[PDB]
RNA sequence: GCACCGCGCGCAGGGGGGCCGGCGCGGCAUCUGGGAAGACUCCUAAGGCGCAAGGGAAUACCCCGUGCGCCGGGGGUUG
């Protein structure tokens, strides 16, 4: 409730990094007395590897280990809940392939590939899930694709535009999210924040933001208020215009941090809503929502 | 301890390390019937006959790998004794398969294995016409 | 001049320009898909001169995958007639007719095969020769023949599936016996199309061994296909 | 580039399409009366924007890009209102809009007419777009397999009545088409029609006079009388 | 064309017939081990012209067939493409004399 | 790290090796380290590092 | 259903309608469902795109056991009539089957076209 | 083994290192060159291409104006 205490640290070994963060919490089951068993939540992450590990953090060391015939994993993420006791994690990776691991009854194991991309040079490196069933993964190639996770198929392919600001006319969408009434925002290699319609996977605005792109993308609880992070040091704080329906602008930005805003993940609850935003300075910065 | 073990012809129940008892069967066209009733895990006449005593409960357990068939025989209360699914119990059903030539002079002293070929061409013709040509 | 080869069951034919591999046929006077047979007898029968007792078939390395890795130089493989081989992806009857020629009467083949047409022609095969069992099923699902197989000595392994060490992890969990012999035949182009084959082979090689099988020997099958590797394994020992 | 633009109907708006390919492209659209920029419709295409046209009511507008997807996108909402699929188009080339007593809620136009980089060109009913949902594969009132080379022209009857479509590639591969019977008309042109290498054509105010202007540099004119 | 398409399926069929025979007459094998004790037990367990002459010639009737095939496969495609040179409408396909490329983009109707 | 592969010339004999990593977590592949970081400054070069210094 | 290399994506489809399509302005192509059998029967073809909008599915299925038979890759595009006004015929052309020669910029995207198809399986 | 009044040299090879310099394989945001390339673009010109004969030669290569075809330019009023 505000003391920010921080009571372990499980150190990985020499040339070693941690790339992503997921935690899975299952919902409230219920005792035969009407006593609540809370989710037992388990720590996820990936290393730049092949390899998903889940850590113990009773053990305060790793716990288990998964990977499967494919490239480096990039990006990956938990699939929402609507099912309840079979709940399976979608990865992208660098050669394409979004493969997709299982987690049920303390297991982590390489369930089965998705789909692949045609082109070999497309790199997957940001992931976000829209429903039970929609996976919005961004792409390396300008693109933002959204794949259908049971029959593993592809429902549209948005695209975004060169940057004609330098050269390197791949744009590079470094991080999706996805609002609850359905819109997907996503933040690229412009600097720019796109948001795009969630019926029809369109784009419904363009917001250029940030001069560097940005990196990180949260959004609020109630789907209020859309913060981002870029490389430029910023952050911007995005609320919608009043009015017209599905449009957002930018409210104020300033630069919180010394480095680049690399990560930054929002909790809504008890009384409590913060972003805590991780960049390379090693200073996680609190923001109050 | 009741384990539940199936076989192409009959069971085995090796309560009390060793072996405690049995039931047999051979060579008819019911036994396609009862390939199906444990593809389900439904009411068998040799499950029945099997786990029929007339005491009690005594001890609630009955060791049977898969899940399914676990709680298919859960919910028939001709016994009402609640079995146990597989609990990693790789041990038990390898080795009583690995070391069944200890069984073969107990229950049936014979080589039973013709049946068992009869049943799987049964089986697979039986979804070659499921497959119809 | 027909010779036994070093693994028992299998027999080479020598000439002045070939070498050929062949096998016992147990039906002698048929024929399965259209192979070469030679008819050999026993010496002492120079007066008649007639070739009456053994007829070989003689064994297809193109057609065949664990043909492919006999010739190649494979060490042991793990069977001998009167074991008893498990047999996962069994297309059509091609090797298992000759597997269950090296396993003779004494020994017996159990053929998993989910793909129904090779089932027909594996059944419509599997009529003849009584030492195999075809089983039409799913390989990924061992529970749905736990009843049809007893435990086994060998398990072959050529199924064209991307998680086939997991196949082969499932059906030696169930079937497979204490230091028990493994032949797996792996396609990189189908676990794997982009990456390097040594890569790939690595990668399934190490599922296994922390599926707790022991690697004994790899070797590739490049003069009969291409990017196809046979891992010859033991399981626990 | 500012080369192709199109004005709105009711004389308000005017789209520019940008020179941005990239896999799919946009258009800028701009206030006629202050000339500035009000909006951007993008679509998602493999070489960008083969097309498009504004609505007949003049709000939205229908972008048919190459490689066979076409959007309507509208301007109250500014968003995308659906994308459909031209039946077997491997690239569009141009796009005509017109007729009357469409459906209400996609601009109250009647056909349209997309024509493919092979030569044929397909004519939609737009109140069978209509399933606001569009649906994903519709099926064409009349499909022309007349013209042989890309079609380079088309343009639809201020009225509603007549289609002309043309071909720039060939000499005289213009056809001239009536709705709602969907019949290309056979009595002309004759092989004796003077049209040249047609590369712009244009029906009058009242649909009276027919103009076509070819590669030469020479305008001619056709009474239309029905 | 038909002769040209006949006798190109006779020479695949004894292209791969002499193919298998070839390969039939005449980093490749990995084995694992533990540790490098092992390894080195089994390095001290390996410590402790007729065939020439039917694979040059087999050799050379391989090479043979491959220049037979590849005549008649060129054969064939000369031929369709004189085919494509005669048709009743305008079809691409093949080179000018000149040297430059015959492609026609219109379509068949 | 692992011992290097003796090949007889035919046949290559090698060492199993998955010692590296007991419990503690997989070793970072560095190629696919450094491709993020060159998509993340992909024609832009650094600023001058630090102050008075050769 | 029976269409299991389906291609899906939209950028594969339109990859694989454009190498048809170079290769009818190539002569190097064979149009319909008996000109690709004869093709992979002979073992000239290459590549082969069936379509999966074929109203009887089970007219084109006989060419996916010729094809694993003869070790060629096949593939399932969306849209008969697409691969027809690809191949520039002015009818729904439901199997096409192109083919290789000794060197071509053509054979180069045959190559790396069968490369995308082996992804897709 | 050579010098038993010496370092060192000729040679077998056991392991690890400087991972210094090359080679091979793989990815590589961009940049450079080539091919393909959009059909508004180029398509060599008001003409060209093909097939089959005929005639001549630097005799491997080619050139020229007869019979069938395929396009193109120009001209061109609901045939």
């Amino acid at each position: 409730n505000g003391g920010w205490y921080q009571e372990v640290i499980i150190p990985g070994g020499k040339d070693r990094s941690v790339d992503g963060l997921v935690w899975v919490t299952d919902p409230d089951e219920e005792m035969a007395d009407g006593k609540i068993i809370h989710g037992k939540s388990r720590l996820f992450s990936i290393g730049y590897t092949t390899t998903i590990t889940e850590w113990d953090l009773e053990k305060a060391r790793a716990k288990k280990h998964a990977s499967g015939q494919h490239g480096e994993i990039w990006c990956f993420g938990v699939q929402p809940l609507p099912a309840a006791q079979n709940r399976k994690l979608v990865a992208g990776t660098v050669d394409g392939n979004l493969v997709l691991y299982s987690i049920e009854d303390g297991d982590l194991k390489f369930q089965k590939t998705l789909t692949r991309t045609p082109s070999k040079k497309t790199k997957f490196v940001s992931i976000a899930f829209q429903s039970h069933n929609i996976v919005i993964v961004g792409c390396s190639n300008s693109t933002i694709c959204a794949y259908d996770v049971r029959t593993g198929t592809m429902l549209r392919q948005m695209t975004l535009g060169t940057d004609l600001t330098g050269g390197s006319k791949n744009i590079i969408v470094w991080a999706v999210k996805c609002l609850p009434n359905g819109d997907i925002v996503s933040g690229d290699s412009t600097g720019q924040v796109c948001i795009w319609d969630g019926k029809t996977y369109t784009q419904a605005q363009r917001i250029q933001s940030h001069t560097q792109d940005v990196l990180c993308l949260s959004v609020s609880a109630d789907g209020s208020k859309i913060i981002s992070g870029g490389m430029d040091r910023r952050t911007a704080v995005y609320e919608p215009m009043a009015g017209q329906s599905g449009r957002w602008s930018k409210v104020f930005h300033r630069r919180y941090h010394q480095h680049d805003v690399k990560a930054m993940a929002s909790f809504e609850g008890k009384g409590m809503s913060v972003v805590v935003s991780g960049g390379s300075d090693a200073s996680p910065i609190v923001l109050p929502l | 301890l009741f384990i539940l073990t199936e076989t192409s012809a009959g069971y085995a129940l090796f309560k009390a390390i060793k072996y405690k008892e049995f039931a047999k069967f051979d060579s008819a066209a019911i036994a396609v019937e009862e390939a199906s009733g444990i593809l389900e895990g439904k009411v068998t006449p040799k499950l029945a006959s099997l786990l029929n005593e007339l005491k009690d409960e005594k001890k609630v357990t009955l060791a049977v790998h898969d899940t399914k068939l676990s709680n298919s025989i859960t919910k028939l209360p001709g016994i009402n004794i609640k079995p146990i699914s597989g609990s990693m119990t790789d041990d038990l059903f390898r080795a009583i398969r690995q070391h069944l030539y200890n069984l073969i002079p107990g229950m049936e002293p014979s080589n039973f294995d013709e049946m068992n070929l009869g049943l799987a061409h049964s089986l697979s013709r039986h979804k070659l016409k499921f497959s119809p040509e | 001049i027909v010779e036994p080869h070093r693994h028992k069951g299998v027999f080479v034919a020598r000439g002045g320009k070939e070498d050929l591999l062949c096998t016992a046929n147990l039906v002698p006077g048929e024929s399965v898909y259209g192979e070469k047979r030679i008819s050999v007898e026993t010496p002492g029968s120079g007066p008649d001169a007639v070739a009456t007792k053994t007829e070989y078939r003689i064994w297809n390395p193109f057609r065949s995958k664990l043909a492919a890795g006999i010739l190649g130089g494979l060490e042991t493989i793990y069977m001998k007639p009167g074991s008893k081989v498990l047999y996962l992806g069994a297309a059509s009857g091609t090797s298992v007719s000759h597997v269950a020629d090296i396993v003779g009467p004494t020994g017996a083949v159990y053929a998993v095969e989910f793909s129904h047409r090779s089932g027909r022609d594996l059944i419509n095969m599997a009529t003849r020769r009584t030492n195999v069992i075809p089983i039409v099923e799913d390989a990924r699902k061992p529970m749905a023949y736990r009843m049809l197989v007893p435990m086994v000595d060998v398990i072959f392994a050529d199924v064209a599936q991307p998680d086939q060490a997991r196949i082969v992890g499932i059906n030696a969990r169930l079937f497979l016996k204490q230091g028990g012999g493994l032949l797996i035949s792996i396609k990189a182009s189908c676990i794997d199309s982009t990456a390097p084959p040594e890569q790939v082979f690595a990668s399934e090689v190490q599922k296994l061994r922390e599926d707790k099988f022991f690697p004994k020997e790899q070797l590739t099958l490049e003069p009969y296909e291409r990017d196809h590797a046979m891992v010859s394994c033991v399981y626990l020992q | 580039t500012m080369e192709r633009f199109r004005v709105s109907p009711c004389g308000r708006y005017m789209a520019l399409v940008a020179s941005d390919k990239k896999g799919g492209g946009m258009l800028n659209i701009i206030n006629v009366g202050t000339m500035q920029w009000i909006a951007q419709a993008r679509i998602d295409g493999r070489h960008g924007v083969a097309d498009f046209a504004w609505w007949s009511d003049g709000n939205g507008l229908t972008i048919a890009g190459r490689d066979g997807q076409v959007t309507e996108w509208s301007m109250i909402t500014r968003r995308t209102v659906g994308i459909w699929r031209d039946e077997g188009s491997i690239g569009g080339t141009v796009m005509a809009l017109g007729g009357r007593n469409g459906p209400a809620e996609l601009g109250g136009d009647r056909w349209v007419a997309i024509g493919s980089n092979s030569g044929i060109l397909n004519v939609y009913d737009r109140n069978d777009l209509i399933e606001i949902r569009i649906k994903k594969y519709p099926t064409p009132t009349r499909v022309f397999e007349q013209l042989t080379t890309s079609i380079s022209v088309v343009a639809f009857s201020p009225d509603g009545q007549l289609l002309a479509f043309g071909s720039q590639h060939k000499k005289d591969a213009l056809r001239l088409v009536h709705l709602p019977s969907c019949t290309v008309y056979r009595n002309w042109p004759t092989e004796q029609t003077p049209l040249g290498r047609v590369t712009a054509i244009a029906f009058s105010s009242k649909s009276d006079v027919l103009a076509v202007g070819n590669d030469v540099g020479r305008v001619r004119l056709w009474e239309i009388r029905g | 064309l038909g002769y040209v398409r006949t006798m190109r399926n006779i020479a695949a069929k004894e292209l791969k017939e002499l193919e298998e025979r070839y390969v039939l007459a005449g980093p490749k094998k990995i084995v694992f081990f533990e540790g490098v004790e092992e390894r080195q037990q089994a390095l001290e367990k390996q410590k402790a012209r007729r065939k020439q002459l039917v694979l040059e010639k087999l050799a050379r009737k391989v090479k043979a067939a491959r220049k037979k095939l590849k005549a008649l496969a060129d054969a064939e495609y000369e031929l369709e493409l004189q085919q494509a040179k005669m048709a009743k409408t305008a079809t691409s396909g093949g080179f000018t004399k000149s040297g430059r490329r015959i492609k026609v983009r219109e379509r068949k109707r | 790290k692992n011992p290097k592969d003796k090949r007889v010339g035919s046949t290559a004999y090698r060492v199993v090796s998955n010692g590296g990593d007991p419990r503690l977590a997989p070793k970072a592949k560095k190629q696919s380290l450094n491709l993020k970081q060159a998509l993340l400054r992909r024609d832009r070069v650094a600023k001058p590092r630090g102050g008075f210094f050769v | 259903s029976a269409a299991w290399p389906k291609a899906e994506d939209p950028a594969l489809v339109q990859e694989l309608l454009d190498c048809v399509q170079q290769a009818s302005h190539y002569r190097q192509l064979k149009k319909g469902a008996n000109e690709t059998t004869k093709s992979v029967n002979r073992g000239t073809s290459e590549l082969v795109i069936l379509a999966a909008d074929t109203q009887p599915l089970s007219i084109v299925l006989h060419i996916p056991l010729i094809c694993e038979e003869k070790n060629v890759p096949y593939v399932y595009v969306p849209s008969k009539v697409a691969l027809g006004r690809a191949c520039g015929v002015s009818r729904a052309v439901i199997a096409v089957s192109l083919t290789s020669n000794e060197a071509s910029d053509l054979n180069s995207k045959i190559r790396a076209l069968r490369d995308k198809v082996e992804r897709l399986a």
